């Protein structure tokens, strides 16, 4: 609900869409392909999981 | 070293929350930092969009977040509240905006149109 | 405090690749963390300059 706020202080809530998104900038990844293949990302963690 | 001779990006290592600095002092059979964190105070709750359309177009955040007051939508940074104007340079475009999901239909600003002007 | 409350980039430390989050998981007297990670799957050779 809060990604890494929590962690560093006052959790603040984000859609996990955007915390993924987050990530993907993070990983150097631009945010946009996510938002593009989300069904498929999401398809793919639930497999994984 | 990687606390006092540098900014350390790893989490609750050098103290808890966002690391600035630490400070080294001298203890007796021992050392003592003092770990100079930053701390978000203050919340407000907003709401954001992934993405908005402008001509069919989809548009992200450079770097940022998108949030909205209650009327108006605005750019802002991702750790504190600076809203500002939607504009070409706060936002990178790609593709149209029938794929993103919960995109938001709103204006994108042009700076390069008043300055055209004249 | 590295994989879960945040994004590491350090390399294989949350599991192998680009580490994304991570779960922890109680089990007797340890833990167990679902490292997720982004992968490149698909490669294609392309001319650079």
């Amino acid at each position: 609900t809060s990604g890494w706020t929590f962690g560093a202080g006052a959790a603040l809530q984000i859609p996990f869409a955007m915390q993924m998104a987050y990530r993907f900038n993070g990983i150097g990844v631009t945010q946009n392909v996510l938002y593009e293949n989300q069904k498929l990302i999401a398809n793919q963690f639930n497999s994984a999981i | 070293s990687e606390c006092v001779l540098g900014q350390s990006k790893r989490v609750d290592f050098c103290g808890k929350g966002y690391h600035l600095m630490s400070f080294p002092q001298s203890a007796p059979h021992g050392v003592v930092f003092l770990h100079v964190t930053y701390v978000p105070a203050q919340e407000k709750n907003f709401t954001t969009a992934p993405a908005i359309c402008h001509d069919g177009k989809a548009h992200f955040p450079r770097e940022g977040v998108f949030v909205s007051n209650g009327t108006h939508w605005f750019v802002t940074q991702r750790n504190f509240y600076e809203p500002q104007i939607i504009t070409t340079d706060n936002t990178f475009v790609s593709g149209n905006c029938d794929v993103v999901i919960g995109i938001v239909n709103n204006t994108v600003y042009d700076p390069l149109q008043p300055e055209l002007d004249s």
